[PDB]
C-alpha cells in the first residue's frame, strides 16, 4: 500500500548498515510506496555512494533531490513507519571504500617530532694459522630527524683494521597522501621493473602500495557480476575458502581478493535469496608487472647517477615509468629514460589470460653513446610467462626470455669512463626458468635455470639448479643439485647438497616445560663433485622464559678438493633485551680461529626525554606509561619498559591499526592501569605515542555497608587521598587501585551520601588484592 | 557490540592471573561492563576474582580483564574444575528517552573457565581419544577417564546428529534417542579437533 | 659473495637457493602480531673486500602456505619498512668485509579475521625471500633464494561472537502495539550459538518482565518477547545452530503484557538480558 507524502523522523539505513537519524521529506513519486525520499548528492556521497560512478549526478544543484531510483539502476528505498526506519539499498558497484581493511586517510597519524639514532657496535678477532693475529671493529650509525611529516635520515659507518669514517647515505622523505605517493629527496633508488634500477642523488615522486589496504595490494582478478536480490558472494581458491561477504541487489565489483598469483583458479559462487546460485570460475595466473584493475603505479625521477662504481661517471638524468590496470585483466605500461649520452623509451602490454596463464611483453628502444664516443641504436624485447598451480600440481612460476639487438645498451653501459667488464661483448639473449612440481602430499620438485648468449663470442652463461624437498612428519628433508657454466672461465661448477631438519617440539609432551621443545637438530652435507666434501651436524633454538636468547651450535668437517682437510665448529648467541641487543659468535676452521662480539640498539629523543631499546625500524611506537617499570609489551620479544615506564617498539605496521598492549602479568603487584590496551594508526616513519595510565598503590575490593545493608549497585565511589575512583557492583563491592595504606572514601548515588574510612594492617603490602569491609555515615 | 577475545579460558595452577580480552567495536556506544565468576552451580564463590568487576567503556576500545586465582589450593589437584566467566554489557541509560516507553537489552557473554592443575600425567591434546561410549535403551552415555572436561561436538549415531555434551573429568554424561558413533571435540583454542570413531566399553 | 645460516645450510659465490627453518610464536590472537627475524638466522660476507664492494637487496618476497592464506603485514629490511608480500625491491645494504654479518630482514605479520585453528602447519613453507647481489666492480647480478619453513604450529584462537547493537535503547509504541526487535549475531569464525533471556518476572510462567521505569510506573502491565508468534520465557535456551559471518537474527518481537489488576497510567521501561552461552 501507498503512504501519504510528508516529513518523517526516521533511521536511515543503507544496505542493512545504519547511517544517520534525520527528518526525511517524502514526495509523491514513481515508487511502490507512492513516495520517494528526498536526498542530496552531498548526503548520498557521504553515506558511501561514489557519485562519479553514476551518470548525471554531477549536473544536479547542491540541494536538488536526487531521483535515486531512475538515476541508479537497481537502487531501492523502503519506508517503515512502524520502526521509524528508512532502508536504502544501492548496488555496491556504485559504492566507494568497499575494500576490507579500509582505513580513512585522516586517521593516519604523522606522529611526534623527535630525534632518532640506531647504533650497532660490532667487532671480531682472528687467529690465523701462520701470520699471527688480527682485530676488527665496525660501528654503524643510522641517524634520524622527524619534523611533522618529514623524515630526515642518515647512514654513516666507522671501521677498524689492524680506519675511517666512511659516510654512506642521506635522504629527506615525506608522503603526499592526496596523491597516495612518497616524495624522496637526496640519495634514493629506482625500481627494476622496466629499466634496470639505478642508484641516484636527486628527487623522486612515486606512488606507494603501502598506503593501500592489504586486501587490494598486488594483482588479483577483479570480479564483475550482478546479484538479482540480496546475495551471498563466496570465493574459493586452492580448495580452501578465500572470500565471503553479502551484497545488495544490482551490479557488484569485487576488488578485494588478496594477491595469490600462484595459488590457482578462483571458484566464485553467488548464492541468492531463493537458494539459486551462479557458479563460475575465474582463472588466476600472474606476472610481476600486472596491475589490479584501475590501479596506477607511477614514478618520476630526476638526479645524478651514483652507482658507487669508481670506474663510472655521474650523469644527470630523467626517468619516469607508468603502469596501469585496465578491465578484463589487461595492463598497459611503459616509461622513458633521458640523459645526455642515452635516451630510452619502453612500452608494454600484459594480460592475465585465464586458462592459458599470464603474459607480458614489452619493448625498449635505446639510443646510446658509448665511452669511445660512438653512437648506437638498439632494441630489447622481453616476454614473461606465468602459469599458477595446476590440477596436476605444476606451478610454472616464471618463464622469461629477453632478447637484445647488437646496438642495444642500458643506461649503466654509458656511464662508464673507458670501453674495456667489456662493452664490445654486450648480452644478446636471456632465458630464465622456474618451475615447481607437487609429488604427492609431502614432496616438491624444484627446477630453475638461466642461459645468456652474447654478441661477439659464442660463449654462453648456463646455470641450472634442481632440488627435491620432502616432509616426513615434522622433519624436512632436502636434496639439491646445481651446475653453473660461466662465460669468462673454463670447466663446470657443481654442488650436490643434502639437508635434514628435525624439530624436537613434537618429541615431548605438549605441556612440556623443557627448553628442548624450542630446539631442533640439523644435519647437512656438501659435495662439489670435484673431490671436496663437507658435512655439518648442529643444534639451534631459543632459551629463557621470554625466548630473547637465540643459539646456534654446529660442528662438522670438510676434506678434499683443494687439498684442505680438517674439522670445523661454529657457534652464535644472540640476545634481544630491554635496552638493546648483544651477539657473540665463535668460529673454528682448523686454520683460522675467530671470535665475534657485538652490541646494537635504538635511541629516541622526544618531548619526555631519551628512551633506549632494541634498534628501530622506520615506524616507531613510543610506549608512555609512567609508573610501569619492568612492564613487558605483548608480541615484541624482549621489549620491556625502562625504569621510567618508557619503551620504544622495534615493530609496527604503517597505515594500519596497531594494537599496543602491556602484559598485565608482568606488572608490579601494586600497579594497575586504566587501560592495558592502546591502539595507533601511524604513517611510514612516524613516531607515535601509546599512552597508558598507571595507578600505583594498594589494590582493594571493598564491601561497603550502610545500616548493615550493602551500598546499592551503580554507586560512584571516589577517594580523598588519591586520584583513584570506582563503581559499586554486587554485594556492595567496589574495586580500587592506586590506594594508600589508610584513607577516607567518598560515595555518592543520589543528589554526596555515605563516607567510609579504612586502615589496612601494614602486613598486607605483598598481596595482590586485599578485601576489607567499611561502615558508613548516619 | 561487546565481544570477548576467547570462548574459553584455561587457568594454569600456580599462575597469579590470566588475561581475557574485552572488545567494543561500537564507536558511538557507551557500556557499563560487569564481569563475574560463578562455580558449576551458579554461585559467585570468590574462588576467582575478575578485575575490574565493573567499569565504563566508550567507543572502539579493547580492555584487559585480569582474572586472579583466589583459591588457596582448595581445588582438586587430579582433575579440572569448571567455572563460568560472565561478561554483562549494560547499555547506557538516556535521559533523552525517560518520558517514553523503552526496552533495553544487556548482552552477556558466558564462557567456560577451567582450573587446570599442574602435572597431569596425561597431556591435554591426548584426552579426546580416551572417550568411551555405552548405548542402552534411549540414552548414549559418554565416559571420560581423563582429568579434562570434554566439549564433545557434532556427535553422530549414524546420520543422526545428537545433543552436544560436556563430559566431566573422570565422570560421565548422557544424551538421547535410540548405529556407529563419530565425534569431534573443541580444544583449548576453541577449535574443532578431527573426527574420531567412538569406542565402546 | 656467499652466505650461510644458523641451521645447516649455505649458498656459495654466484648464488643459488637454500632452506631456512625458524621457530614461531605458537599462539597469536587476531589483532596481535608475529615476528620472523631472519637476521639471527642468515649470515653473509664479501669475498674480495679490499677491491670490491657488494650490494645486497631484498629483491622479492612472497608468502606461501599458512602465511599466504592466513596472514598479512610488513617486511623490515635494514631499518626501512615495506609491504609483504612485497611489491618492490628494497634499497641496498653494503657488504665490505670478509667476516660474516647478518642479513637484516625480519617479517612482521598479523592474522586476518577469517584465521582460526592451525594457521601455520609445522614443517610448511611459509615464505620465499630472494636476496639480490651485485657489486661496484662489474656486472655481477646473483640471486640468493631463501626458502623459509616453520619449525612448529601457529594457532589463532577463536574469539567471541558479536551481537550487533542496531538500536541501543529501543522505543516501544503506545500501549496495545508491539515492535519487532533488531538483534543480529555474527561470528568471525563459524560456531554453534545458544541464547536465553533473563530478568525480573511478574509471572510464575517466567515470561513477563517487570516495569522497571523509575518515574511514573504503570501497574498491571509488562514486557513480553515473541519468536514467530510464540512467547519466549526467560531461562529457556534457544539454539541458533552454526553462526558465521552472515548476521543471524534472533527473531524477537516486543509485546505489552497484562500482569495484575487495572492497567494504570504512566511510563513503561524494561531491561532484559540476552545471554549467549559459548561451547
Amino acid at each position: 500500500q501507498e503512504l501519504p507524502p510528508g516529513t518523517y523522523r526516521v533511521d536511515i539505513y543503507l544496505n542493512n548498515g545504519y547511517m544517520a537519524t534525520r527528518d526525511v521529506t517524502f514526495n509523491t513519486g514513481d515508487s511502490e510506496q507512492g513516495i520517494v525520499p528526498c536526498l542530496t548528492r552531498a548526503q548520498l556521497a557521504s553515506m558511501g555512494l561514489n557519485t562519479a560512478s553514476v551518470a548525471g549526478m554531477n549536473l544536479l544543484a547542491d540541494d536538488a533531490c536526487v531521483p535515486l531510483t531512475t538515476m541508479v539502476q537497481d537502487a531501492t528505498a523502503h519506508l517503515d513507519v512502524g520502526q521509524q526506519r528508512l532502508n536504502l539499498t544501492i548496488p555496491q558497484a556504485f559504492m566507494s571504500n568497499r575494500a576490507r581493511g579500509y582505513i580513512p586517510p585522516e586517521l593516519w597519524d604523522p606522529g611526534i617530532n623527535a630525534g632518532l639514532l640506531n647504533y650497532n657496535f660490532s667487532g671480531n678477532s682472528v687467529q690465523n694459522r701462520i701470520g699471527g693475529n688480527s682485530h676488527y671493529a665496525y660501528l654503524n650509525l643510522q641517524s634520524g630527524l622527524n619534523i611533522g611529516a618529514w623524515r630526515l635520515r642518515d647512514n654513516t659507518t666507522w671501521s677498524y683494521n689492524s680506519n675511517k669514517w666512511q659516510h654512506i647515505n642521506t635522504w629527506l622523505e615525506r608522503d603526499i597522501i592526496p596523491l597516495r605517493s612518497r616524495l624522496t629527496l637526496g640519495d634514493g633508488y629506482t625500481q627494476g621493473d622496466i629499466f634496470d634500477g639505478i642508484n641516484f642523488r636527486g628527487a623522486q615522486l612515486a606512488s606507494d602500495d603501502n598506503m593501500l589496504p592489504d586486501s587490494q595490494r598486488g594483482f588479483a582478478p577483479v570480479i564483475h557480476g550482478i546479484a538479482r536480490g540480496t546475495a551471498q558472494v563466496t570465493i574459493k581458491q586452492n580448495g580452501y575458502d578465500i572470500y565471503n561477504s553479502t551484497v545488495p541487489p544490482g551490479p557488484f565489483t569485487i576488488n578485494d581478493i588478496y594477491a595469490a598469483g600462484n595459488s590457482g583458479d578462483l571458484q566464485v559462487t553467488i548464492k541468492e535469496a531463493d537458494g539459486s546460485t551462479q557458479i563460475f570460475t575465474v582463472p588466476y595466473s600472474s606476472v610481476p608487472l600486472l596491475q589490479r584493475e584501475g590501479h596506477t603505479r607511477y614514478s618520476i625521477t630526476a638526479g645524478e647517477y651514483r652507482s658507487g662504481n669508481a670506474q663510472q661517471e655521474k650523469p644527470r638524468f630523467f626517468q619516469s615509468t607508468l603502469l596501469h590496470g585496465l578491465p578484463a585483466g589487461w595492463t598497459i605500461y611503459g616509461g622513458t629514460q633521458l640523459a645526455d649520452r642515452y635516451r630510452a623509451f619502453n612500452f608494454g602490454i600484459g594480460k592475465n589470460m585465464g586458462a592459458l596463464g599470464a603474459l607480458s611483453v614489452d619493448m625498449t628502444q635505446a639510443n646510446s653513446t658509448l665511452p669511445d664516443d660512438s653512437q648506437h641504436d638498439g632494441q630489447s624485447v622481453r616476454f614473461l610467462y606465468n602459469k599458477s598451480l595446476n590440477e596436476s600440481g605444476t606451478n610454472i612460476q616464471l618463464v622469461g626470455y629477453r632478447y637484445s639487438t647488437s646496438g642495444y645498451f642500458n643506461f649503466a653501459d654509458t656511464t662508464y669512463s673507458r670501453m674495456n667488464y667489456n662493452l664490445a661483448y654486450n648480452k644478446r639473449g636471456k632465458l630464465q626458468l622456474t618451475v615447481t612440481q607437487q609429488l604427492g602430499r609431502t614432496s616438491t620438485l624444484y627446477l630453475s635455470g638461466s642461459h645468456q648468449t652474447y654478441w661477439g663470442t659464442s660463449n654462453v652463461d648456463e646455470q641450472f639448479q634442481a632440488g627435491l624437498n620432502t616432509a616426513f612428519e615434522d622433519i624436512n628433508w632436502t636434496l639439491s643439485y646445481s651446475l653453473t657454466k660461466n662465460a669468462w672461465q673454463k670447466g663446470r661448477d657443481q654442488m650436490l647438497a643434502l639437508n635434514v631438519n628435525i624439530p624436537f617440539s613434537h618429541w615431548l609432551r605438549s605441556d612440556s616445560k623443557s627448553q628442548w621443545r624450542h630446539a631442533s637438530a640439523s644435519y647437512s652435507m656438501s659435495h662439489d663433485l670435484n673431490g671436496r666434501m663437507t658435512n655439518l651436524a648442529g643444534v639451534y633454538g631459543t632459551l629463557l622464559e621470554d625466548n630473547n636468547l637465540s643459539y646456534s651450535v654446529q660442528t662438522g668437517y670438510a676434506g678434499g678438493g683443494d687439498g684442505n682437510s680438517g674439522s670445523t665448529g661454529y657457534a652464535t648467541l644472540n640476545y634481544r633485551g630491554g635496552y638493546g641487543n648483544a651477539n657473540i659468535g665463535y668460529s673454528h676452521s682448523d686454520d683460522i680461529k675467530q671470535l665475534y662480539y657485538g652490541v646494537s640498539g635504538g635511541v629516541l629523543a622526544h618531548a619526555n626525554g631519551v628512551t633506549l631499546g632494541q634498534p628501530l625500524n622506520d615506524t616507531v611506537v613510543l610506549v608512555k606509561a609512567p609508573g610501569a617499570k619492568d612492564a613487558k609489551v605483548e608480541n615484541q620479544t624482549g621489549v620491556r619498559t625502562d625504569w621510567r615506564g618508557y619503551a620504544v617498539l622495534p615493530y609496527a605496521t604503517e597505515y594500519r591499526e596497531n594494537r599496543v598492549a602491556l602484559d598485565t602479568n608482568t606488572l608490579a603487584d601494586n600497579v594497575d592501569l586504566d587501560n592495558a590496551v592502546a591502539n595507533v594508526v601511524p604513517t611510514r616513519g612516524a613516531i607515535v605515542r601509546a599512552e597508558f595510565k598507571a595507578r600505583v598503590g594498594i589494590k582493594l575490593l571493598m564491601t561497603l555497608t550502610h545500616n548493615n545493608k550493602p551500598l546499592p549497585f551503580g554507586a560512584m565511589v571516589t577517594s580523598e587521598s588519591s586520584q583513584s575512583s570506582g563503581i559499586v557492583a554486587d554485594n556492595g563491592q567496589v574495586y580500587l587501585s592506586g590506594m594508600p595504606l589508610a584513607g577516607k572514601v567518598q560515595v555518592k548515588w543520589g543528589e554526596a551520601h555515605c563516607v567510609a574510612n579504612y586502615q589496612l594492617p601494614p602486613e598486607s603490602q605483598q598481596q595482590l588484592l586485599t578485601q576489607l569491609s567499611a561502615e558508613c555515615r548516619s | 557490540g561487546v565481544a570477548l577475545g576467547a570462548t574459553r579460558v584455561i587457568y594454569p595452577a600456580g599462575q597469579k592471573q590470566v588475561q581475557l580480552a574485552v572488545t567494543n567495536n561500537d564507536e558511538n556506544s557507551t557500556y557499563l561492563i560487569q564481569s563475574w565468576v560463578e562455580n558449576a552451580d551458579g554461585v559467585k564463590d570468590g574462588r576467582f576474582i575478575v578485575t575490574p568487576p565493573l567499569f565504563a567503556m566508550k567507543g572502539k576500545k579493547e580492555n584487559t580483564l585480569r582474572i586472579l586465582d583466589a583459591t588457596n589450593n582448595q581445588l582438586p589437584q587430579d582433575r579440572e574444575s569448571l567455572f563460568w566467566m560472565n561478561v554483562k554489557a549494560i547499555p547506557s541509560m538516556d535521559k533523552s528517552k525517560l518520558t517514553e516507553n523503552t526496552l533495553q537489552l544487556a548482552i552477556i557473554s558466558r564462557i567456560k573457565l577451567y582450573y587446570r592443575p599442574a602435572k597431569l600425567a596425561l597431556p591435554p591434546d591426548q584426552a579426546a581419544e580416551k572417550l568411551r561410549f555405552r548405548r542402552s535403551a534411549n540414552s548414549l552415555t559418554l565416559i571420560n577417564p581423563t582429568p579434562y572436561y570434554l566439549t564433545v561436538t557434532e556427535l553422530n549415531a549414524g546420520t543422526r546428529v545428537l545433543e552436544n555434551a560436556l563430559v566431566p573429568p573422570m565422570g560421565e554424561s548422557a544424551v538421547k534417542l535410540p548405529s556407529n558413533i563419530t565425534y569431534r571435540t573443541i580444544n583449548d583454542y576453541g577449535a574443532l579437533t578431527p573426527k574420531m570413531t567412538g569406542v565402546m566399553e | 659473495f656467499a652466505c650461510k645460516t644458523a641451521n645447516g645450510t649455505a649458498i656459495p659465490i654466484g648464488g643459488g637457493s637454500a632452506n631456512v627453518y625458524v621457530n614461531l610464536a605458537p599462539v597469536v590472537n587476531v589483532g596481535q602480531n608475529l615476528v620472523v627475524d631472519l637476521s639471527t638466522q642468515i649470515f653473509c660476507h664479501n669475498d674480495y673486500p679490499e677491491t670490491i664492494t657488494d650490494y645486497v637487496t631484498l629483491q622479492r618476497g612472497s608468502a606461501y602456505g599458512g602465511v599466504l592464506s592466513n596472514f598479512s603485514g610488513t617486511v623490515k629490511y635494514s631499518g626501512s619498512s615495506y609491504p609483504f608480500p612485497t611489491t618492490s625491491e628494497t634499497p641496498r645494504v653494503v657488504y665490505n668485509s670478509r667476516t660474516d654479518k647478518p642479513w637484516p630482514v625480519a617479517l612482521y605479520l598479523t592474522p586476518v579475521s577469517s584465521a582460526g585453528g592451525v594457521a601455520i602447519k609445522a614443517g610448511s613453507l611459509i615464505a620465499v625471500l630472494i636476496l639480490r647481489q651485485t657489486n661496484n666492480y662489474n656486472s655481477d647480478d646473483f640471486q640468493f633464494v631463501w626458502n623459509i619453513y616453520a619449525n612448529n604450529d601457529v594457532v589463532v584462537p577463536t574469539g567471541g561472537c558479536d551481537v550487533s547493537a542496531r538500536d541501543v535503547t529501543v522505543t516501544l509504541p503506545d500501549y496495545r502495539g508491539s515492535v519487532p526487535i533488531p538483534l543480529t549475531v555474527y561470528c568471525a569464525k563459524s560456531q554453534n550459538l545458544g541464547y536465553y533471556l533473563s530478568g525480573t518476572h511478574a509471572d510464575a510462567g517466567n515470561s513477563i518482565f517487570t516495569n522497571t521505569a523509575s518515574f511514573s510506573p504503570a501497574q498491571g502491565v509488562g514486557v513480553q518477547l515473541t519468536r514467530n508468534g510464540t512467547i519466549i520465557p526467560a531461562n529457556n535456551t534457544v539454539s541458533l545452530g552454526a553462526v558465521g559471518t552472515s548476521a543471524v537474527s534472533l527473531g524477537l518481537t516486543a509485546n505489552y503484557a497484562r500482569t495484575g489488576g487495572q492497567v494504570t497510567a504512566g511510563n513503561v521501561q524494561s531491561i532484559i538480558g540476552v545471554t549467549f552461552v559459548y561451547q
